[PDB]
């Protein structure tokens, strides 16, 4: 998600 | 970032500061161990997102892979989030001010096992920031070092040179000699030892809560604490 | 309180005086049991050593003791980290005891922990640290580790901060460089704080798996942090 | 035991 997120 | 002087580093830097958020606090119930770790892992849960943004807009953040992006804050979001509420608490003494409607004392942390010794810790840090008079300036540098420093063990070192710079251009304008402005560089940085500290103490804690089902962890706040291996 | 009135050069040799001596050392069980043999008798060194860092035997007893059950894992890995420094890719835990990374490999959890303390090696290699740079640091972490958990320990920290930038300008760095590299410095040891914090619960683990056994002085020391 | 080590 944080992969995405950023 | 790197052609930044100190004075649009500062400015760069309080333009990107989170909003202070609120928490779902209830007051028609009593606390319980899971309905107060409900409420601290929720408000953690909407920081981060406000965290993965403002990180963006840190001068050199944005300069890096997509991995070393993650790793970094992978490696530092419990400190960040320490240190803003530590910031937060400051003009609360005895307090942590969690959120506006969240204003929490040490006896309110023994409601959760183990909680009250991560809340010493951070009073400690909020009573110190205080005895030092840590202004918003040298805050906001502060929480830029973690994100850079806490996970970077060539580009990242220069960006961090480029912070040491601009606290202690703060501190000459404010008037320190310049015997003062290496003894208090000195004394803010190894305050990040003690920030250090809590945070590896404060992720043993979250995990427990997990691992004994006291609280359920979703999404991002789980990814968070997994990425730590414990 | 003769701490507070030396000069920097007598910080200096001071702290280079109170150093420890290298001691030697002699399966997943056998290298625990190497390890901490040798961490239990480093430990009674240390003791010595603390006691002769200007300011330190000013504390109280119960302030003493504190400073070392907080401090003890850092200053253990800081020293191992120092000796380390001129062998690439190896931990010298002593002179006759020199691991390569991958023997990490033969104790369950350990090769996390070594490769973080061969990338704080590689590190103060980078930064040429001095050895009385080195000195310095050691000292700083005995006396701020657990400081938080007090007026005379700031001030004894201010002449240790005081002694470092006298040891780089007197190698000639200009100002900026100067407190460039003891900002570099400093942040080395928020890393140091999370090895130990990742070592003491590797050792804690070692001794419930009954890996190894754990006896006298380093069995008090890690259950202090509890 | 470090109590007494320090004395
Ligand atoms: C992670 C914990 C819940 C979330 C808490 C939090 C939540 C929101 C915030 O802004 C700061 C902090 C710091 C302390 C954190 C706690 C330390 C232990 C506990 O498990
Ligand atoms: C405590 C451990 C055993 C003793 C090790 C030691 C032993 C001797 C020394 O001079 C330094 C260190 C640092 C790393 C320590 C280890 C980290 C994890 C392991 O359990």
């Amino acid at each position: 998600i944080l992969h995405r997120l950023l | 970032a790197l052609s930044l002087t100190a004075d649009q580093m500062v400015s760069a830097l309080l333009d990107a500061e989170p909003p202070i958020l609120y928490s779902e606090y209830d007051p028609t119930r009593p606390f319980s161990e899971a309905s107060m770790m409900g409420l601290l892992t929720n408000l953690a849960d909407r920081e981060l997102v406000h965290m993965i943004n403002w990180a963006k807009r840190v001068p050199g953040f944005v300069d890096l892979t997509l991995h070393d992006q993650v790793h970094l804050l992978e490696c530092a979001w419990l400190e960040i989030l320490m240190i803003g509420l530590v910031w937060r608490s400051m003009e609360h003494p005895g307090k942590l001010l969690f959120a506006p409607n969240l204003l929490l004392d040490r006896n309110q942390g023994k409601c959760v096992e183990g909680m009250v010794e991560i809340f010493d810790m951070l009073l400690a840090t909020s009573s110190r920031f205080r005895m030092m008079n840590l202004q918003g300036e040298e805050f906001v540098c502060l929480k830029s070092i973690i994100l850079l420093n806490s996970g970077v063990y060539d580009h990242i070192h220069r960006v961090l040179d480029k912070i040491t710079d601009t606290l202690i251009h703060l501190m000459a304008k404010a008037g320190l000699t310049l015997q003062q402005q290496h003894q208090r560089l000195a004394q803010l940085l190894l305050i990040l030892s003690h920030i250090r500290h809590m945070s590896n103490k404060g992720m043993e804690h979250l995990y427990s809560m997990k691992c004994k089902n006291v609280v359920p962890l979703y999404g991002l706040l789980l990814e968070m604490l997994d990425a730590h291996r414990l």
